DNA sequence: GACTAGATCAGAAGCAGTAGAGCATGCATAGTTTT
């Protein structure tokens, strides 16, 4: 097989499960004219370890480095598979211009569909992004779900609803937490299911969950009447009976 | 004999360079 | 929890390939013209 | 001192060497390997013609000429190189420890007599001349053979034989859970038992710290630049040797390599006439010089004959008071002149007499110096140099003559005339305070050449494939922060007292 | 679960935004020219 | 008879150090051009 006829390759990595001399022997077997030091004629410089030599080659933009997996792919398929962003660890300006046309700033390509593995590589590429705030993120998620019609998914269906609970002896009093009851686990499951649990009884509250204690129903009704927007009174039975169905059951039967 | 080099026999162990140490 | 991740991956794949097809069509039509 | 230094690194491979007393600490094996690598690097930089070897005892496999059991000779005596350091680098950690256990083995018996026999056999194989022979024993077992008395006697006999042959034995004891007692067994094996080295040691030996101190300066053995004749008269002649106690250190010269296989390439320079194109021997060319709108042609032999004044040697001229010599008349690094009895017998006595009486009378011997043939003469002054020793009786200033080169009229230059403006006493006093604040003690070995140190660090990083080169601290850089802190308000007062309000030195 | 969901969604929206930017650049500039 | 081992002399190669030539950096000074 002369798939690597009249080409130049250099290796500066011995720190791998395959020793460098074995790689040189394979290269010679495949027809690539091995070279021990890169130069203007070399079509690549493969080095699987970021040692000092790789960093020096990086500091000069005159050539490009390739992850050793490229040779493995070439040998397994016996074909001259081109480069892709996953393999390369640095590009010359010209190769950068070439890639930018058929590839985004991230490994994901423009003209070829994607597979789960490729998307995983893309999602492992960039570093991080923590420039948002809870409200902004929630608004973004809601916009995406509404646009692309993903609300039928089992989860995230409580997102549009803000939920309050009677976990305080006195409404709007954070110093009288009633922790130690089934209401706590009810709320924790609700929030796990994408419900926006609110600890303050603001005018924007839309859903309220009440347990077996109906003493303060009158106060809730009075507050609802006072507020411009009315929030339906709901019991803990509705969420329980709805969890198994994975759907929002009608509030009429649980008003 | 005293203060001899354990790496290069026949040479005295040079003290490490200390630079400027103000009094 | 063990499955929400793949549930999200599926939707992301669908939308991304849709957009990729859109750009493919746009560039192909323009290049032909 | 003639020959090469030979060193053998014996490393124990028993179980006790692979256990860490504390979680955040180095096992004895790791410390030994670090020390071996440090000595290898120091030898590469300092003395590259020395011989080093590495041996293991207590292992399951065996590799030696005598086909003994439980002794693995990893590296036979050969000059150091990067490959050997890399080979040792695969035992530098826990994974390296597992690799070592798999490759050789550990936890087996052994006999010290066989180990010392293998070391002596390694010494015998060397075909060069060895000035020193040394073995370092890295172990943490103070009683290797407590059960068997016969093995102890055999080890003692072999150690005595090795000492008789001229082999130094050193014990580099590593940390032990119960403490290391040299008194038990290793007194007889060790070459020298110091008086202070008799108590039980609860920590590794102080020699490991010196081993891990990397030396990155070339150590050149004593050598005479020239053996010359000092001629007081046409009949009185003595033999002297010239040495250089100060010599500039240069980077090793680059070599030219071929790119495709990294093999050296040899170069050759030739001159060929433009018209014919053939080679021209050096005998088919002349020399030219233009002066007064004319061309003057001379042969090469005459060009060299122009430089012949007198035969090589030192010719006495007289004696000069040391006051007439000047410190700002420095021209070239000074040399050292010492007697030499090999060529002329009785030179030492006359040299000693001259040195003693020159010191007594405070004079320097003026001489005409011609080092080699075809070199025009220079004028030198031999200044007496007495013997000065430090507290530990280590000689720091040798006895002899210091050869200082004196300039000719052509070597000086004319300075632009500058009017003198003297300073009032207050400015001098303020600057005296500033000077006194920044006083410090100076020694000739208090600074390092940043360029050479960085070069060696870079070369080591490239050779051993390290992640990043180690960065040398430059001691020549001023400590601006400390100086600012110490001086305080002196600088401001001096600037107010000496500079006009609107001066702006920077601009 | 909350952390995983938010992280993955941020991940996806970044890529979607980049793809949208490139498609928009094409469709607008290259069509107009 | 054959063969081996120890000592010694000579030549040669390696290394160190100096000298001489060449290459790049910057500026002094003056000259020339422009306004």
């Amino acid at each position: 097989s002369n798939i690597f006829e009249d080409v130049e390759f250099c290796v500066m990595s011995g720190t791998d499960s395959q020793p460098k001399p074995d790689l040189e022997n394979r290269i010679a077997e495949f027809g690539g004219y091995i070279v021990q030091n890169p130069g203007p004629d070399t079509y690549c410089v493969i080095a699987g370890s970021e040692n000092i030599r790789v960093k020096n080659i990086i500091l000069s933009n005159k050539h490009d480095v390739v992850k050793p997996a490229w040779l493995l792919e070439c040998f397994k398929t016996k074909s001259f598979v081109p480069w892709q962003p996953r393999f390369m660890i640095h590009m010359c300006p010209s190769t950068k211009e070439h890639f930018a046309r058929e590839y985004d700033c991230y490994g994901d390509s423009y003209f070829i569909d994607t597979d789960l593995n490729q998307l995983k590589e893309v999602f492992s590429g960039i570093k991080n992004s923590n420039e948002q705030t809870p409200e902004e993120m929630a608004s973004l998620i809601a916009d995406l779900e509404y646009r692309y019609s993903w609300d039928c998914s089992p989860l995230s269906m409580f997102r549009r609803h803000t939920v309050y609970l009677d976990s305080y002896a006195v409404i709007n009093d954070l110093s009288t937490k009633n922790e130690g009851t089934r209401l706590a686990i009810k709320a924790l499951e609700l929030r796990f299911h994408g419900a926006k649990v609110v600890s303050c009884l603001a005018e924007g509250v839309s859903h309220v969950i009440i347990g077996e204690d109906h003493s303060r129903v009158a106060d809730f009704k009075a507050f609802r009447r006072t507020f411009k927007r009315k929030f339906k009174i709901l019991k803990e039975s509705w969420v329980t009976d709805s969890i198994d169905k994975c759907e929002l059951q009608e509030e009429n039967q649980y008003l | 004999c005293p203060g001899e080099s354990l790496i290069n026999p026949g040479f005295k162990s040079k003290k490490p360079a200390g630079g400027v140490d103000f009094d | 929890k063990e499955a929400l991740e793949t549930d999200l991956y599926k939707r992301f794949i669908l939308v991304l390939n849709e957009k990729k097809t859109k750009i493919r069509s746009l560039h192909n039509k323009l290049l032909n013209a | 001192y003639s020959g090469r230094d030979s060193l053998i690194f014996l490393v124990d491979a028993s179980k006790a060497m692979f256990e860490s007393q504390s979680e955040d600490e180095l096992t004895p094996f790791d410390m030994s390997i670090q020390c071996i690598q440090s000595v290898y690097i120091s030898k590469i930089i300092s003395s590259d013609r020395d011989l080093l070897a590495v041996v293991f005892y207590g292992t399951e496999k065996d590799k030696n000429s005598v086909n003994f059991k439980n002794i693995y000779v990893l590296q036979e005596l050969d000059n150091p190189g990067a490959k050997r350091i890399l080979e040792l680098d695969q035992f530098k950690g826990q994974q390296g420890q597992k690799r070592f256990q798999d490759m050789m083995g550990h936890g087996s018996d052994y006999s010290l007599s066989e180990v010392l026999w293998v070391c002596a056999n390694l010494f015998s194989d060397v075909q060069f001349k060895m000035s020193h022979k040394r073995i370092m024993l890295f172990t943490n077992e103070d009683n290797p053979h407590g059960n068997d008395s016969a093995k102890a006697s055999r080890a003692r006999t072999k150690a005595g034989d090795l000492r008789d042959t001229g082999i130094f034995l050193d014990l580099m004891h590593l940390k032990k859970p119960g403490g290391f007692d040299i008194s038990l067994f290793y007194r007889d094996i060790i070459s020298i038992a110091e008086d202070e080295d008799l108590r039980v040691h609860f920590e590794e030996s102080s020699k490991l710290e010196d081993l891990l101190r990397k030396v990155r300066a070339k150590e050149t053995r004593k050598r005479a630049l020239s053996r010359l004749k000092l001629k007081l008269n046409k009949d009185i002649v003595i033999s002297v040797g010239i040495y250089n106690l100060v010599q500039k250190a240069l980077k090793p010269p680059p070599i030219k390599l071929y790119r495709e296989t990294n093999e050296p390439v040899k170069t050759k320079t030739r001159t060929f006439n433009t018209s014919t194109g053939g080679l021209l021997l050096p005998s088919d060319t002349k020399r030219s010089q233009i002066y007064g709108s004319r061309q003057i042609i001379l042969e090469k032999e005459e060009t060299e004959e122009l430089k012949r004044f007198d035969d090589p040697g030192l010719m006495l001229m007289g004696f000069k008071p040391l006051v007439l010599l000047k410190k700002h008349h420095y021209l070239r690094p000074s040399l050292f002149v010492y007697p030499e009895e090999s060529l002329v017998i009785g030179s030492s006595t006359l040299f000693s007499a001259l040195l003693i009486k020159c010191l007594e009378k405070e004079v320097a011997a003026l001489c005409r110096y011609t080092p080699r043939r075809n070199i025009p003469p220079y004028f030198v002054a031999l200044v007496p140099q007495e013997e000065e020793l430090d507290d530990q009786k280590i000689q720091v200033t040798p006895p002899g003559f210091q050869l200082v080169f004196l300039p000719f009229a052509d070597d000086k230059r004319k300075m632009p005339f500058t009017e003198k403006i003297m300073a009032t006493p207050e400015q001098v006093g303020k600057m005296k305070a500033i000077v006194e604040k920044l006083r410090f003690t100076y020694r000739s070995d208090s600074f390092e050449n940043p360029v050479l140190q960085q070069h060696f660090r870079n070369l080591e990083a490239l050779a051993l494939d390290l992640m990043e080169p180690e960065q040398a601290v430059d001691l020549t850089l001023p400590k601006v922060e400390a100086m600012n802190k110490r001086l305080g308000s002196l600088v401001d007062e001096f600037k107010e007292l000496v500079y006009p309000p609107d001066y702006n030195p920077e601009g």
